[PDB]
């Protein structure tokens, strides 16, 4: 709630621009240690191919 | 009509045991500040501002972002050089599940350690990249958003190739210091107003 | 060079005392102009030539 | 009457090397940017287009010919050169001095041409000024277009290659010629070629059907002279199109629209500014041209 | 070694800007 | 662009924005081997100074974001960057 | 660079290996394989 | 998408069928396909149990920015005496027209058939037009196992299915009758190793010295040495590659080198041309290969030794050290016409 | 895994291995985490950040400076020409002349 | 500009009125339609001579000075 | 110091070693 | 009326308290579409700062 | 711009020495005046042109 | 809800989400409700607010 601020809220296209200010918000940076199906909510949900 | 050309700077850190002359200001002492602007005396004597959304008409643009006009440049500029050894390059990817033999086959005999580019900069003093007997910590230091290396390709001779840094952590200690790092993390804190 | 301080402070400064300012404080600094012509400045009615 | 010439000044002064080649090519025709008298060197030199440090352009260099003035160099001096204009309808008195040389007479026409035998030759450097005086070259129309045939065919036959004796030579009749094209920009000369395909296939949709089936009745009854392009074998295609009925009423309404058409290709086969000569000599290699530009 | 520290000490100046340069020393 | 540790007091003398020095009146004549030494080599100190090598070494090196941009409107920094209209001197 | 000076008792070129960058390049390929 | 509509109007009718191919970038990330504007494509496919060649094509490619993505071509199928064989590969060949880049692409048919199965007169006009839909169909690469979509456009058609001519007994192996040209040069290669080792036999199992290099004085340095040579033996061997030194060779109308990477240090790149040297044996010639940048530091450096092949099939390897051996390649005349038909 | 391919490029851990470890070294590697980017650039310039570099400015001035020019006796002799009236055009308006 | 720049020129002034009149004659296309076009020639303005602006009863009208007057064949262009 | 270039300088290649050598290129085939 | 987030240093050099700079006599004459871009058109920066 | 002290201590510090009088303190600001006639100012018997 | 037809008007909110929650926050919020109309500016300049 404190990098919310920053970021606004207008968008470029499809993509808000909150995935890309920071590399904290930018899923495609995944957190080191997966227990969970991470990798493929991260298909759907991108226009960068991974 | 005589035309001179005129420089100031904008944006600095000052090294770390600060000090000060003056007596006449009390309210800008802190250390968690800094500054983002400058100011210039226009000739009516009309102090003009200078931010980074007035120079932002440059900063945000693609010569500024790509190593493709840089890294034909710099391969013309020295043009053999040591193919050093392919520490960093890639990802040799390999058929196993079991981390435990991939682990086992790096560290047996090993008996010699390399140490790469980027990482002998990042332990390095603000001033010793400055100085004159380094070479080859400072030639490998040609952009700010980028990093370069030497690549094996093509031949048996090396060529210069380009990855993003993408973070501003990624700059190194020498051009971005630690206490640089700190003071601008408090600059975070007060523009959002969050509380620890 | 020309004049540069990064804060309001220092230019409202050199404008009032032109021995006594300082060139570096803490967090801020000032360069002051070495410059092949010299001007009249009138920041209000004190000038520092 | 009209009293014309063009004073040019060198701006320092220039060498006693460089003017051995300025001195040798007296008598020659070079454009220039303005019809001022005063003049600097920054304008005679037909290479401010056709530079060194960049690839030149074939094409580009023609077409800034036909804007420009042309002048003829009458003396040389070594801080300025003296020349004379060409007004755009004036009886002058011109010399054949152009080192590949070609054997003109009495009512030739001549034709205003970029340097494409050899670029060394015909670009001499003037470094006390850091310039390079590039000279044109005349040349008769038998070749004033067979150039400009060649390097259409060239641009073309680059492209699908990316032999070479046939896609660069230039025939006139008698000898061969090799074209000074090593490095070049044809950017600007493709689109030519994209000028030429609209033109082109227009003429393959309303060509005449009495015209394709006489050529049915010639390449296997008869034996012509310029019918040996093809050989005794017809085009599968001649055929494949030659199956409808004649129609008399319809061979006028498709020969007078592709005829309307081939007054269009005096647009992309264009020269330069033209010379009408009526008067030539043989042994003092002076003509008497009658300049008049489009 | 003696190759090491020669390498982090050091006609090499084609140009001075300032002025022709004096050495100095060390006590 | 400059490393942010570049030094208030390079900016209050009157010197280029490179960091080094592009005297070249200083060489010798018509020695355009040795001329590149003082606006591109390393291995020596700059011509201002004897402690440090360079400013910002973002903008003097070859192929450094000075000879990117600006070394081939108007341009001031064409003056300064630009390697064939210095050794005119 | 003259034929007739061929066999040069100091030529220009001389023969640099880095032992240890050659040991851990073996070993890896020994690895692999 | 538009690629696929303009080439049936100029590769469509100089072809019999084509491959309707969309590229993505799982297969452009293995194959390394840099996706500038300037790439010009070129396509021919090699025969098998005929004369192998057919002429060359301009295949003309685009990006399709966003269902796939990537990169859209078009390859072409070639029908001999009415049918379609289904060992018979199609090669693509990338190149740009300035740099050095040379990528070779090879499709097989069996993935690309079965990818397939589910007053004044009046003047026309036919433009290329996207109207037609698409149906896309799956496909994997049988050479490297990267999938690639195959598109299916809406036009004694339905009756019938795509017609195919299955080799007939006697037949080697369909694994070894896909990789005609692997099992072709490492044969090749094996046999120029053995050249190499007969060599060291007749002059006493010894490395004699040709380019005059000075080696600094240490035991173990001339055991490293030595340690080059029985590694460039498990690389020679090891090798079969479309576009090696010796193919270039055999269909040049000067001297072919390739340097190779030892303990898998480094990429190989293959099929550099010596301009104007003239490999003749003799000591003046030697110079003029040692003014090239690669022999300079294939012997003053180390882990990386060196192949340079002459136009009359001899070849020497160059070791660090300038210690060399002659060695031929054995090309037979059934065996030139079986290489300069299918590569040259 | 290999250094250059990777999002966090070893001179971030030599930062995090040099802490005090105290609650305002947190908002530091918040603020640390900022993609270095063209289009994040206007988002800190929004709120007046600080990116990580500086710049220098250079300029140009121009003065209409009045001088004052010497110059010595008989340093250059003279050779002045005698004039001549050359005609060039005709039209319907003007005829034009030039000495 | 010369004859053999302006044709090129012109052109690109119709760009979007050739595929606003080929399209729209697909479904039916005659061959008397294919021409499209003709430029003369009209006379010869002298250069450094500017047009004037001028109004008339109202009516922005472009004036020139000493403009003497020639004639020219029609030529196709496509 | 360095050796001196000549022709006559030979290195002696095992005879088992590159027969070794010979078994490990045939596997990896 | 003027926000509370206007600058102190505008009030300090003799500007008008529009806010925007008015002088008509440097644009170009007759040209009273062109002279509207001074006061009202706010894509441009006022000519003061 | 006129005299226009925020507080009435600056006023009284513009008086007391022309020099070093703040132009903007903490809390106020003073506007020192740029006008084309300059008067005198005598509060008591303080006097600043 | 309409945000325009209402009393609270989105602006209040952003103040909201940004406090640091201090009894002197609190005062701030009570004067923040003040009617913005003509006959309340009568009673902020007798108490001189």
């Amino acid at each position: 709630q404190a990098l919310l601020k920053l970021a606004g809220h207008e968008t470029v296209g499809r993509t808000p621009i909150t995935h890309l200010v920071s590399a904290l918000l930018d899923p495609h940076l995944l957190p080191p240690f997966a227990y969970h199906d991470v990798f493929t909510d991260l298909m759907q949900k991108s226009s960068r191919q991974p | 009509r005589i035309q001179y050309t005129y420089f100031f700077p904008v944006g600095l850190h000052l090294p770390v045991p600060r000090y000060s002359t003056s007596v006449s200001v009390r309210g800008v002492e802190s250390p968690a500040i800094q500054s983002t602007e400058t100011w210039v005396v226009n000739k009516n004597n009309v102090p003009l501002c200078f931010g980074y959304q007035n120079a932002l008409k440059s900063i945000c643009h693609p010569r500024m972002h790509n190593p493709t006009q840089s890294a034909q440049a710099l391969n013309q500029a020295f043009p053999d050089p040591d193919g050093g050894h392919g520490y960093g390059l890639r990802y040799e990817q390999t058929p196993n599940m079991n981390l435990f033999r991939t682990f086992h086959q790096y560290y047996m005999g090993k008996n010699v350690a390399f140490v790469p580019d980027v990482a002998q900069k990042a332990l390095v003093t603000t001033e010793d990249l400055l100085h004159p007997t380094s070479h080859r910590l400072l030639r490998l230091e040609v952009h700010p958003f980028f990093d370069f290396f030497v690549h094996p390709c093509p031949g048996a001779r090396g060529s210069y190739r380009a990855t993003h840094r993408t973070m501003v952590g990624n700059i190194p200690q020498p051009l971005a210091p630690r206490e640089f790092q700190e003071s601008r993390g408090a600059q975070f804190d007060a523009v959002t107003n969050m509380t620890h | 060079p020309t004049l540069a301080a990064s804060h309001r402070v220092m230019l409202d400064e050199y404008m009032s005392n032109k021995q006594t300012h300082a060139p570096v404080h803490m967090g801020q600094y000032l360069i002051e102009e070495v410059a092949p012509m010299k001007r009249l400045l009138k920041l209000g009615n004190k000038v520092v030539y | 009457a009209l009293d014309k010439s063009i004073v040019v000044n060198l701006t320092s002064r220039l060498f006693a090397d460089e003017l051995a080649a300025l001195q040798s090519k007296i008598g020659s025709v070079l454009p220039l940017g303005d019809c001022h008298r005063l003049q600097n060197i920054q304008a005679l030199g037909l290479g401010c287009v056709c530079s060194r440090e960049t690839s030149p352009d074939y094409i580009q260099i023609m077409q800034y010919l036909s804007k420009c003035t042309l002048a003829v160099l009458e003396e040389v001096r070594p801080d300025s050169l003296r020349l004379t204009r060409m007004d755009p309808s004036d009886n002058l008195q011109i010399k054949n001095v152009y080192a590949p040389f070609f054997q003109w007479d009495s009512n030739t026409q001549l034709a205003v041409l970029p340097p494409l035998f050899s670029r060394k030759d015909s670009t001499i450097v003037l470094e006390s000024n850091g310039f390079d005086i590039v000279f044109p070259m005349v040349v008769p129309q038998q070749l004033g277009h067979a150039i400009l045939q060649q390097l259409l065919v060239y641009h073309i036959y680059s492209k699908i290659s990316a032999l070479d004796l046939y896609t660069t030579n230039v025939s006139f009749m008698g000898r061969t010629y090799r074209l000074d094209v090593d490095n070049t920009d044809p950017r600007t000369a493709l689109r030519v070629l994209d000028d030429l395909s609209m033109y082109l296939c227009i003429l393959s949709a309303l060509v005449p059907r009495g015209c394709l089936r006489l050529l049915t009745a010639l390449v296997r009854h008869d034996r012509h002279p310029l019918t040996e392009v093809f050989e005794g074998v017809v085009p599968d295609e001649v055929t494949r199109i030659d199956l409808d009925q004649l129609s008399v009423p319809d061979d006028i309404t498709r020969m007078r629209v592709m005829f309307s058409y081939l007054q269009s290709l005096s647009s992309i086969f264009n020269l330069g500014p033209r010379l009408h000569v009526y008067a030539y000599s043989a042994e003092t290699l002076a003509a008497s041209c009658w300049y008049s530009p489009r | 070694l003696h190759d090491y520290i020669k390498m982090k000490a050091g006609e090499n100046l084609p140009g001075l800007s300032h002025g022709q340069l004096a050495t100095c020393e060390i006590i | 662009p400059t490393p942010v540790t570049s030094d208030v007091a390079y900016f209050q003398t009157p010197s280029n924005p490179r960091g080094r020095a592009a005297c070249v009146v200083s060489c010798d004549a018509y020695s355009n081997e040795s001329a590149e030494r003082l606006l591109y080599d390393h291995s020596i100190p700059d011509p201002a100074y004897e402690c440090r090598s360079t400013n910002n070494p973002w903008a003097s090196q070859r192929g450094s974001l000075g000879d990117v941009l600006y070394n081939i409107m108007y341009s001031p920094c064409r003056q300064f960057f630009h390697k064939e209209d210095i050794m005119r001197y | 660079t003259e034929a007739g000076r061929f066999w040069a008792p100091h030529p220009e070129n001389v023969l640099f290996i880095h032992k240890p960058t050659m040991e851990e390049t073996r070993r890896v390929a020994l690895g692999l394989r | 998408m538009d690629a696929h509509a303009i080439n049936e109007r100029y590769v469509g009718p100089r072809c019999h069928r084509l491959a309707h191919v969309v590229l993505p970038r799982t297969f452009l990330l293995h194959h390394a396909i840099p996706l500038e504007p300037e790439i010009i494509f070129s396509t021919y496919t090699r025969f098998s149990r005929s004369p192998g060649s057919s002429r060359r094509l301009v295949v003309c490619g685009k990006r399709v920015l966003p269902s796939p993505s990537g990169l859209a071509l078009s390859l072409p199928l070639f029908s001999h005496d009415g049918n379609f064989h289904p060992f018979d590969i199609s090669v693509l060949r990338i190149s740009c027209p300035g740099s050095n880049l040379s990528l070779t692409v090879r499709f097989l048919y069996l993935s690309l058939v079965v990818a397939m199965g589910a007053p004044p007169v009046r003047l026309s006009f036919n433009p290329v037009n996207a109207d037609v839909p698409a149906t896309w169909r799956d496909a994997t690469n049988v050479y490297s196992g990267a999938p690639y979509y195959v598109c299916v456009y809406e036009r004694e058609d339905d009756w019938l299915p795509i017609p195919l001519s299955f080799p007939e007994e006697p037949v080697p192996p369909p694994p070894s009758l896909v990789f005609m040209d692997d099992l072709f040069i490492n044969t090749k290669q094996c046999d120029f190793v053995d050249t190499l080792e007969a060599a060291c036999r007749t002059q006493g199992y010894t490395l004699r010295q040709r380019v005059p290099v000075a080696i600094p004085r240490d035991a173990e340095i001339a055991d490293a040495v030595k340690s080059h040579f029985l590694e460039a033996c498990l690389v020679l061997r090891g090798l079969a590659s479309e576009a090696s030194a010796w193919i270039r060779a055999a269909t040049s109308p000067a001297c072919w080198m390739d340097v190779l990477g030892l303990w898998e240090s480094r990429p190989h790149t293959l099929g550099l041309e010596l301009r104007g040297v003239n490999c003749g044996g003799t000591d003046g010639d030697w110079l003029e290969i040692l003014k090239q940048p690669d022999v300079q530091k294939t012997v003053s450096g180390s882990l990386v030794a060196c192949v340079i092949v002459t136009p009359a099939l001899e070849a020497w390897l160059v070791l660090p050290g300038g210690f060399a051996i002659k060695g031929r390649y054995r090309a037979s005349k059934e065996d030139l016409v079986f290489i300069r038909g299918r590569y040259g | 895994m290999a250094e250059y391919e990777e999002w966090h490029k070893s001179p971030v851990a030599a930062y995090a291995a040099s802490c005090q470890a105290t609650p305002g070294a947190i908002s530091a590697m918040v603020s640390m985490h900022q993609k270095l980017s063209a289009p994040s650039f206007i988002c800190q310039a929004k709120h007046r950040m600080h990116p990580g570099f500086a710049m220098t400015v250079v300029r140009t001035d121009e003065v209409l400076a009045e001088h004052i020019l010497y110059c010595s006796r008989a340093s250059t002799s003279m050779f002045v020409g005698l004039p001549s009236v050359v005609r060039r055009e005709v039209r319907s308006d003007a005829v034009t002349f030039e000495i | 500009k010369g004859f053999a720049e302006v044709v090129a020129m012109i052109k690109d002034h119709f760009t979007d009125v050739i595929r606003t009149k080929y399209i729209q004659l697909r479904h039916e296309l005659y061959i008397n339609r294919l021409v499209f076009g003709a430029v003369c020639t009209l006379g010869t303005v002298p250069f450094d001579s500017h047009p004037v602006h001028q109004s008339l009863n109202s009516l922005p009208v472009l004036v020139f000075a000493n403009f003497e007057a020639a004639c020219g064949p029609w030529t196709v262009f496509l």
